[PDB]
């Protein structure tokens, strides 16, 4: 409501002159469409009331020019209206995307990877459709109305009060009808979404419905939803039924009253009959224009809610940003040094991490094991500045991570997130994200150290296998081992394996772990995992429970003196 | 889609019409009310024209010297050099020494007013009845679609693409409703209006109607030209929007990787390119739709100018009265109106009939098997396969000669490479797919010669995909057996380890799982499903041991709940855990289909080969 204009004023600002030209062309088009009947009236006054016929031919020559002018102006208005309505919409969805690509996944976890997409794809469409219809269909209402009153005043200013009494009555009646029709329209839309949700839930679970034999219970539910939607649609149409007859009735009663009073005026030599021939056209055109405007006006609250969503996106300020003076070292060693980090979430009272402190040496792995819910993935995502610490320090061998040029850091980081993602194209391209210039032997060694060269070697295409949208044509181990291959390509200084190993076969898990420990000897590795089997091989395994590092030391000392041994080891084994 | 290949337009349209048929009383009433409201709408301006003639014959005709009849007045107009004014007079109904006769104008307008009121009432009633009949047919169409969905075989839902049936059933019915309402209301009104207006024009003068109808082929040709020219500009817009949405979703879902690997400016560059490319196409499409809007209005205005000039030249020579030309101008407007809507009418009608073709080809598939009416009594659960052979695709087979001997307390396990189609035995047992040859004997009887309600209600399944529908937790758990009181449902939700997480939640047993759910962790959903299965008191379990986001507390909860669900039931476990595969009796490995192994893990561990390296 208050936000729709807030962006509809800011992102249409470059196309001000386009909208001015659209308005000044619509005015001329509508004034010519109104000026045709008055030339016809001048035909009937100066033509067939006396003997003149050359005057009729001259006025026909005038009407030809008027209609040519009208078509030229109308086509120009269409052109510029389309240009502006697409410029606003090429700019809106771009100020939205250039914003969304500055989030930090803590501001992007609030919206979700699908609500974001619909917000930047279809909400802009719903606002742009409104701009198009309000520059091609709503502008004809005030222009035609006021121009018609002025044309009537000029033609004969004794019957213009017919216009001044017929336009307000119609506008008021249509306002009443629209005010009564809008709520049931929104409710009907909500019920449509409800029945679509019922269908979706019935179709996505068609095995669980057929087991338990619950088909007669799913027919009754859908019948209820269907009858409710039908009743709502009937109650909505109960006013669209009224909307048009009122308009035609006003037009026709005004025409009858026009003939009566205009005849009473003609009798006493104060008018001609061309005025009768013209005022009927004025009435028809003006009131039909107002009718069409009222028809279209039902599209506004949808635009209001879509603009609320887009403003929500465009409002959230970003926290993580490059520093003022980006202190840069010659080469990032990777001696991670966490000191007393908390990272309390934006809204809650439960600091996930609390008083976390440990150092990963220059070339040794470190498994951060703990209860799933104690905030360890938070720790990984804090190391590579996806989230940002609320209090503490996050040294990277000397420099706080809030002082590094973030692109430098991210260039010295090989990350393997929890879920694997592969972008549409060929496996060569996905593996090309790492090094950006990858000879075939490089991709092959990175795919065999990832235990993934088997299924990319035993395929007719080879190292160009078509990858689906999100690598969905693969499954599980394939996707995760392709992600591991992508990360191993870079040869970074810090391998952050978020989970990266859980969704893997334990035998191939050991295989790839040992392959890494053969090739990743001179580097730091950080594995956050819940399974203990991948943790014995670590060197500085640290425990994390309810946001505290309760237990630090090699797996042997830890199993010697800590509850972790009993609980986790005896629960797994 | 910009357009759609209809592949049949006569059969589909006639089938949709006969769908609309059963409301034949309402459709007859709608048609008759439309005819009435159009007749009374075209006989209005004729009466207003008569009133205007009554005014004109008196405002010109009171100035002639009184006493003369309308022959000496005309002759006096002639002799004084006004031959054309003499024509005008001789075309009127002059009586010199007269001039308004306002009683007759009063009666004429009183008649026109009553006709206009009746026409408004008739239009309103027609709109009401049309709304009623459109809804009465849409309700039955949706009900038929649902009754079909509950009869199609699973091979249908499994063969179709992802998210296609949902479009067949959601958006297509909306398109059909739009098409039906539009066709009846607008097409009937506009065709009847054109016909009535043409008849009235012919009654007034058969020449200005020649003008008004010679302007029509140009309108139709211009509409055709612009639509033909604009289709390849709609396909480009649809394509470019598809590409833009693809790039957006693949840069939003994989945002952490797009960002952490460097490719954050390349994504912005590619998006800028796609943005420019979609703008340049939306512009063309919208501009050409615009274009088709006022070109027909230009041609109508050409026709109107011709009519106005020739009518003035004919009235000015006494061959048509003035009310006739006034009525004719009104008729020209009413006639040129629908020629501007024809394009959108055709577009929506074509879209609707394409959607109707899709829906009626959904409604023509084959139902599964018309199951036999025999109840199944699985007294023990001793399943015995007998030479079963399945195919999944007539030709190449997936299962071979197979002779499972699943005993009452047995725990037949299926271990193998994930993606080998390990659910083929599940689908064969629940009778989601028929066996091509063999016999599955569940304690004497065979699952083919028994009903499906009884069989499937006496088995019970716990699959990988947890299905929860819009509703509370209590509703989801009562879905298992919806005639048990809160005592039994609570005993079930306590048998599974649900009560704990219910205590954790603010409003337990009334929390909407999918609506505003937020925190159910998708590991408690598996516990809700296990509770739903334990409520239905099954006797022969089919279930898998796959996981998702393995915790410790919830993992142990699931393990213990799904190990206490298998108290004494015969189970066909898709084993993915060492404890269960250790304690099994008829372990099967599936080599992309094709159970080729057997054994009790002992002779399968001595001859391990594939077995041990797979379970490692």
């Amino acid at each position: 409501s208050n936000m729709l204009w807030a962006l509809l004023r800011q992102y249409v600002r470059p196309y001000r002159w386009l909208l001015a030209v659209v308005a000044v062309l619509q005015v001329i088009s509508n004034m010519a469409s109104l000026y045709l009947p008055t030339v016809n009236a001048a035909i009937i006054d100066d033509g067939v009331a006396k003997g003149d016929t050359a005057r009729i031919v001259e006025l026909g020559a005038v009407m030809l020019g008027v209609t040519a002018l009208q078509v030229v102006c109308a086509v120009g208005a269409v052109f510029f209206g389309a240009r502006a309505a697409t410029g606003f919409g090429h700019d809106l969805r771009a100020a939205v995307f250039t914003h969304v690509t500055t989030f930090s996944a803590e501001e992007a976890g609030r919206f979700g990877a699908a609500s974001l997409l619909t917000r930047t794809t279809n909400d802009v469409g719903h606002i742009q459709q409104l701009v198009q219809l309000t520059v091609t269909m709503l502008i004809t209402a005030p222009i035609m109305s006021i121009g018609g009153i002025f044309m009537a005043l000029h033609q004969d200013a004794g019957l213009s009060w017919l216009l001044l009494v017929s336009v307000p009555v119609l506008g008021l009646a249509n306002y009443w009808i629209i005010r009564h029709l809008m709520p049931v329209f929104t409710r009907m839309q909500s019920l449509i979404d409800g029945i679509n949700r019922v269908l979706r839930d019935q179709l996505s679970g068609i095995r669980v419905i057929r087991a338990f034999a619950r088909e007669p219970l799913e027919r009754v539910r859908f019948a209820e939803a269907n009858q409710t939607l039908s009743d709502s649609a009937l109650e909505a149409g109960r006013w669209q039924a009224l909307m048009l007859p009122v308009t035609t009735l006003v037009i026709n009663v005004s025409s009858v009253a026009l003939i009566w009073f205009g005849g009473l005026r003609i009798d006493a030599g104060q008018m001609q009959v061309g005025s009768l021939i013209a005022f009927l056209a004025y009435f028809m055109q003006i009131l039909m224009a107002v009718l069409m405007a009222t028809f279209m006006l039902v599209i506004f609250p949808r635009a209001a809610v879509c603009a609320d969503r887009i403003g929500e996106v465009l409002s959230t300020q970003t926290a993580i940003t490059n520093p003022a003076d980006p202190v840069r070292p010659a080469a990032i060693a990777g001696d991670i040094g966490v000191h007393d980090a908390t990272f309390c979430y934006p809204g809650a009272d439960r600091p996930v991490l609390q008083d976390v402190s440990f150092t990963v040496p220059r070339g040794t792995t470190t498994a951060v094991v703990g209860s799933t819910g104690s905030g360890k993935s938070t720790l990984i995502s804090l190391i590579c500045r996806l989230y940002d610490v609320t209090s503490g320090s996050l040294r990277i061998d000397g420099v706080d991570v809030r002082d590094l040029d973030i692109e430098q850091l991210w260039s010295a980081i090989g990350l393997v997130p929890q879920r694997g993602y592969l972008f549409s194209g060929t496996v060569a391209e996905n593996l090309r994200y790492g090094r950006a210039d990858a000879t075939d032997d490089e991709m092959w060694e990175a795919l065999r150290v990832a235990a993934a060269a088997d299924f990319v070697r035993a395929h007719p295409q080879g190292l160009d296998m078509p990858v689906a949208q999100g690598g969905i044509n693969f499954s599980g181990g394939q996707r995760q081992r392709l992600a591991i291959a992508r990360a191993v390509i870079r040869r970074p200084a810090i391998y952050l394996f978020d989970d990266a190993f859980s969704a893997l076969d334990v035998h191939t898990d050991a295989r790839v772990r040992d392959a890494l420990r053969e090739v990743a000897a001179d580097a730091t590795v950080v594995i956050v995992s819940q399974r203990i089997s991948t943790v014995i091989e670590a060197d500085q395994v640290v425990v994390i429970d309810d946001g505290r590092v309760v237990g630090i030391g090699t797996h042997d000392t830890l199993l010697a003196d800590c509850p972790i041994y009993a609980e986790f080891a005896e629960s797994q084994a | 889609a910009p357009l759609e290949r209809t592949r049949d337009f006569k059969g589909s349209a006639i089938r949709l019409a006969r769908r609309l048929l059963p409301q034949r009383a309402l459709t007859l009433a709608v048609i008759l009310l439309g005819v009435g409201g159009i007749a009374i709408g075209v006989i209005g301006p004729r009466i207003l024209g008569h009133a205007t003639d009554l005014l004109f014959n008196g405002v010109i005709g009171r100035e002639l010297p009184a006493g003369l009849t309308k022959e000496q007045a005309v002759e006096a107009a002639r002799a004084r050099g006004d031959g054309t004014f003499a024509d005008l007079l001789s075309g009127m109904d002059i009586v010199p020494g007269q001039g308004v006769d306002f009683g007759a104008v009063g009666r004429t307008l009183a008649l026109a007013l009553g006709l206009y009121l009746v026409a408004a009432l008739l239009v309103w009633v027609q709109a009401r009845l049309l709304n009623v009949t459109v809804q009465r047919t849409m309700v039955a169409l949706r009900a038929e679609v649902q009754e079909k969905i509950h009869r199609l075989p699973l091979s249908y839902f499994d063969s179709r693409q992802r998210g296609e049936v949902l479009s067949r059933v959601t958006n297509d019915v909306d398109n059909i409703q739009n098409s039906v309402s539009m066709t009846i209301s607008q097409l009937l009104t506009s065709v009847l209006t054109v016909f009535a207006v043409l008849v009235m024009m012919l009654t007034i003068s058969p020449l200005l109607t020649l003008f008004t109808v010679v302007t029509v082929p140009a309108s139709l040709w211009v509409t055709r030209w612009i639509t033909r020219r604009s289709q390849p500009l709609f396909v480009a817009q649809w394509r470019n929007t598809g590409r833009l949405a693809a790039h957006l979703e693949e840069t939003y879902s994989g945002f952490t990787i797009v960002k952490t690997f460097g490719h954050r400016e390349a994504a912005a560059g590619k998006f800028a390119e796609l943005n420019s490319e979609t703008q340049q196409s939306s512009f063309g499409a919208q501009f050409f739709s615009g274009l088709v809007s006022p070109a027909t209005m230009f041609i109508g205005n050409l026709s109107y100018v011709a009519v106005a000039v020739v009518g003035g030249l004919q009235v000015a020579t006494g061959q048509i009265t003035l009310g006739s030309i006034q009525a004719f101008i009104q008729y020209v407007r009413q006639f040129n109106q629908p020629l501007t809507q024809v394009a959108g009418m055709y577009n929506t009608l074509q879209s609707g009939i394409a959607s109707a073709e899709r829906v009626f080809d959904l409604l023509d598939t084959e139902e599964e098997s018309a199951d036999s009416p025999r109840r199944a009594d699985v007294r023990t659960g001793r399943v015995e396969f007998e030479h079963v052979s399945f195919s999944y695709v007539p030709g190449t087979p997936v299962i071979e000669d197979l002779s499972l001997v699943a005993e009452p307390g047995s725990t037949v396990a299926i271990v193998g490479p994930t993606g080998a189609g390990k659910t083929t035995l599940v689908n064969l047992l629940m009778r989601f797919y028929d066996v091509d040859s063999g016999r599955i004997t569940i304690d004497g009887v065979d699952i083919a010669s028994v009903s499906r309600e009884s069989l499937r209600a006496s088995i019970g399944m716990v699959l990988q995909d947890t299905w929860l529908f819009a509703g509370t937790i209590y509703d989801n758990i009562a879905y298992g057996r919806p005639d048990a009181d809160e005592d039994e449902v609570i005993e079930a939700a306590t048998a599974a380890y649900v009560d704990r997480f219910v205590h954790t939640l603010p409003n337990g047993y009334d929390t909407r799982v999918d609506d505003d759910g937020g925190a159910i962790s998708a590991g408690e959903k598996q516990l809700i499903t296990i509770a739903r299965a334990v409520l239905a008191r099954p006797k022969l379990l089919v279930l898998d041991e796959a996981t998702s986001s393995v915790d410790t507390r919830t993992e142990l909860l699931i393990a213990h709940a799904m190990a206490e669900l298998r108290r004494d039931r015969t189970s066909f476990i898709i084993a993915h855990r060492l404890s269960t595969i250790r304690d099994a009796d008829l372990i099967l490995v599936m080599d992309s289909g094709r159970i080729i192994e057997r054994g009790t893990h002992e002779e399968l561990l001595a001859r391990h080969g594939r077995y041990w390296e797979m379970t490692r």
